[PDB]
RNA sequence: UGUGCGGAUGGAGGAGGAUUCCGACAUUUUGAGGCUGUGCAUU
RNA sequence: CCAACAGGGAACGUGAGCUGGGUUUAGACCGUCGUGAGACAGGUUAGUUUUACCCUACUGUGUGGACUGUGCAGCAGAUC
RNA sequence: AAAUGCCUCGUCAUGUAAUUAGUGACGCGCAUGAAUGGAGCAACGAGAUUCCCACUGUCCCUACGGCCUGUCUUGUGAACC
RNA sequence: CUGCGUGAGCGGGGGUGGAGGGGCGAUAUGUGCAGAUCUUGGUAGCAGUAACAAGGAAAUGAUUUGCGCUGGACGAGGGUUCCCUGUGGCAGGGGUGAAUCGACUGUGGAUACGGAGGUGCAUUGAUAGUUGUGUGUAUUGCGGCUGGGAGGCGACUUGGCUGUGACGGAUGGGGGCGGCCCUGUCCAGGAUAGCAGAACUGGAUGUCUGCUGCGGAUUGUUAUGAUGCGAAGCAGCGAUGGGCGAGCCUGUUCCGAUGAAAAAGAGGCUGCUUUGUCGUACCUAGACCGCAUCUGGUGUCCACUGUUUGCCGCGGAAGUGUUUUGUGCAAGGGCCGUAAGGGAAGUCGGCAAGAUUGAUGUGUAACUUCGGGAGAAGGAUUGGCUCUAGCGUGCUAGAACUGUUUGUUGUGGGGAAUCUGACUGUUUACUAAAAACAUAGCUUUGUGUGUGGACGCAAAGUGAAUUCUGC
RNA sequence: GAAGUGUGAAAAGGAGGAUGAUGAGAAAUGAAAGUGAAUGGAGUGAAUGGGGGAUGUUCCCGCCCGUCUUGAAACACGGAC
RNA sequence: UCUCUGUUCACGGGAUUGAUUGGCAUUAGCGGCGAUGAAGGACGUGCAGGAGGACGAUAUGCGUUGUUGUUGUGACGG
């Protein structure tokens, strides 16, 4: 057989995994007398060898699970693991309300209030 | 490994082209007939030491 | 753990070929051939008996003294030309 | 075979072997070298910066014209504007004193 | 074991011109659906 | 509590049945003794439990109908 | 009567239905005792001890269930004695 | 097979075998075996037994479907195991290309420290920062032409020299390579009984650390601050779609510890010419070491996603590995699950198992070196859905409704006493982890000089503090 | 720091089997331990031995050798062939 | 059939008998290496070649001289 050396030629060209590749199984006798890189390529223009397709995780019922709680619907008591600290720590609190109320005082006196 | 010195590669080298059988039109002959290199090395049983 | 488990960690090598002798004895560290004795100008003691006759005279190829004792036995004539001018 | 990191040479991480990532045009990610990191130049009495001094490793620092490797004015390679001012009217209220 | 899918009538409230849309769950059709190695009959 | 709570033997029955608290080499503490290295049937604490697939014994099982007789072997109820 | 007390399961009190265990007190102490260190426990300890609550197949007294072995087949095929 | 001899032994007959073999006297001896846990070689019983293997399938198997989790690169070690052809594992023939990769050069040392020089795209059966090609940088030698001054009050601009190499730990703020997520638009892909405001997947597009002049008293940080030794402000110089951070920029802090050395400086615009030697195939564990295709050991780098404080645990991708005619389950084992009523009666001994567990209000004693003890102990709340309030827009607080009563589908058992060691640490590689050893503190002794000069250097005992240390 | 010498006078020839050829001869000789096939006899008693008789047995006698020891069949040691 | 024991043929193993270009001893002579680069080591050399032996870029051997017609060889020199 030379499926061994069929996958390993076609797997470099598409860069892909060796089982994601398709070989016809009715046309043996094409993918028997392959054994350059540039008849492969032809094979792979005829529709000889085809690559499948991957598994990509769908996302949707993780998004629908992100804006109820921007309503706020999975928050309560018996949802909490991290400490008030871990999941919104004080120091950064601290300095987004102080930036805040001392860019108001310095133009409160450009102003002459 | 892919680094070696200069010696270490010409002795490997050496070590490499002995590794082999009598020629088959010496063993064809009368009075040859019957004869196997048996100085044989198999890279997994027996080491070079370098 | 003193067993199986210490013998995978001993992947450095001390030694290299000694350009005297030929052996995997020359130490590196200590720069010094513990077979031969190398880079000393002299050969080193033999460490027993049988060590004598495994590297002496005549274990190797002899490439010029056998040709001193043919000579030896016909009076140490020379190449023919140059007879005249001796 | 995919999504790999194409790396090349040794993998230790020494100031002398410091590596970005980036994206290629035909779509390959890769490991690539980054120049050893240069200092800025300071004063030598006061610690200040001379900003204008070009930031170069030894070799190709050599191979730069004059005017990236210095400051034209006296000391001008090592001396900050302010330091050579006060070392001026130090030099010149000496000798006033000594002839007299 | 415990009242199936689908439909119909409701639902704390919210959204906004259509008298529309979103909504956990409730009542009804419905001791209802699913399952069984035991017994009887038949093929 | 009970009718009553007798005494003994079987390689001081029974570790390829178990367990390892006593005893228990190599670590350590205290008291007394010794110039010392060390000692004590004086006290204290920490300290590997290996192997049956052989012969015999014993338990079943197999060693070719149906209905029965009669020899041998086993043997059960006790107490309030 | 302590990791130091032979006599010794010392004597009295306390915890139990019942205490050669534990704790408190007593002291002519075979043979306690002051950098051979004496007295002393805040904090720390996979150190040694005794008791309480909680909890349970540890036990009264065992039952039923799961997977891998064993039981049965083919191949490869040792050792102790 | 057969005769003779008390015996040690000696003769004859028939097959086999295919070249030598004896009697008698004296003489020379490495001169006679059942044993020595005798030496070397061969062979039985045990026994077709113990042990190990039989990986999910589909008459076919380049196609369809089911399961497991290491996957990809550099060094040490190995050395042709790498590619093609023929063949039942061998046999025959091929394959490693360098100014810009490493070393051959520095330092009393080096394939990780110092150091003249690059990035894309394509290419083989097997090599590629090495072949080919678009563009760049350095260098060997040989030429041609050309300048020693102009500017700016100043910071500084220019063919216009004497600079660098060259240096520790912890921690805050700002800003981000690549990757991942949310969002507008445009072009495509795969599945579908029925329904779905029109889902799911891929790709392409969508400024100030500093310095100078004027000025002449205020000004700023998450934090410590800055300023008549010249603040703010104005004008310059120089430097450089939204959100979750690596190198980078800028501070604070810690030490009876303060964080190597040497090689390597010159430079304008142009034309030709040069660039030595050795390594380069393949394998992270079935290509290494452990006698082996051994559940052990082996330096460095990169690696997606749901849930979550968590790169853990509990689940998924990518890449990678894998078979297709043994049985169906006695007793007894190894690893686990559930149990009426009782609740340590078990046992040397609560050994083993069970029990507590996340987060947020509440409530916390004796003692104490005032720091602690402390998450002491003890009690309560927790899901889903639909809204309200605050400002910093993702967290925090409040309310109604709802179910077969229930919500952390993970994460400490606690309390009262005695003995002992102060504390974090260290130990009998392979039966002892401790009360042993170390330790700060405390005390004693010697010594006027070693490169070292008494707050030094060396030798002993005791073992934090507190209170004491008698004759 | 080992273990391993032999077809024949002549290659006149073989090397899965069977049928054959060459040669004086299928080819150095080929013991014991142990095994397979056929065929005769015996057995359900550990076996084996001596006397006396007989084509297996029937009566009598008979514990396993070597060694050290006052003393061994020894629950004394060495000994599968 | 199985266990023990006669007989005949076939296995298994390598004792025995007979050989031997090897070993061991005594005796007579000799005791002949190197800066004019030794002994020893590494790597190479055949049209078709691995081990051993032989040989050194004049490499599986060259020149002179003797004996040969041969797979040729002896003695000496390079
Ligand atoms: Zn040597």
């Amino acid at each position: 057989s030379n499926e061994e050396r069929v996958r390993r030629l076609a797997s470099d060209i598409l860069n892909c995994g060796k089982k994601k590749l398709w070989l016809d199984n009715n046309e043996i006798e094409r993918l028997n007398g392959a054994s350059t890189r540039e008849q492969i390529k032809q094979l792979i223009k005829d529709n000889v060898i085809i690559m499948k397709q991957d598994k990509h995780t769908s996302r949707g019922r993780c998004r629908k699970r992100l804006e109820a709680k921007k309503k706020g619907r999975h928050m309560g008591t018996g949802k909490r693991f991290g400490t008030a600290n871990a999941r919104m720590p004080q120091k950064k609190i601290w300095m987004k309300k102080i930036r805040a109320m001392r860019a108001m005082l310095k133009e409160m006196r450009a102003n002459g209030e | 490994g892919s680094r070696k010195t200069a010696l270490v590669k010409t002795r490997l080298m050496r070590a490499l082209k002995r590794n082999r059988e009598i020629p088959a039109w010496k063993r064809m002959m009368k009075e040859h007939k019957g004869e196997y290199n048996r100085a044989r090395r198999h890279w997994r049983s027996k080491k070079l030491k370098i | 753990s003193k067993g199986t488990a210490s013998f995978g960690k001993k992947n450095k090598r001390n030694t290299e070929m000694c350009r005297r002798c030929g052996r995997q004895s020359y130490h590196k560290q200590k720069n010094s051939c513990s077979s031969c004795g190398y880079p000393n100008p002299k050969m080193r003691n033999p460490g027993s008996i049988k060590a004598r006759r495994r590297r002496t005279i005549g274990t190797g190829r002899m490439r010029y003294m056998k040709r001193e004792l043919r000579a030896a036995k016909n009076g140490h004539k020379g190449d023919p030309i140059l007879r005249t001018l001796w | 075979m995919k999504n790999v990191l194409i790396h090349k040479g040794a993998t230790y991480k020494t100031r002398s072997n410091r590596r970005r990532k980036v994206r290629t045009p035909s779509g390959k990610l890769v490991n690539r070298r980054v120049k050893k990191h240069s200092k800025k130049h300071r004063c030598h009495e006061c610690n200040a910066i001379l900003g204008s001094i070009a930031r170069m490793r030894p070799a190709e620092f050599s191979r730069q014209k004059v005017s990236a490797r210095r400051v034209n004015r006296p000391y001008g390679a090592t001396t900050c504007g302010r330091c050579v001012r006060e070392k001026i009217i130090s030099a010149f209220l000496g000798n006033e004193e000594r002839i007299v």
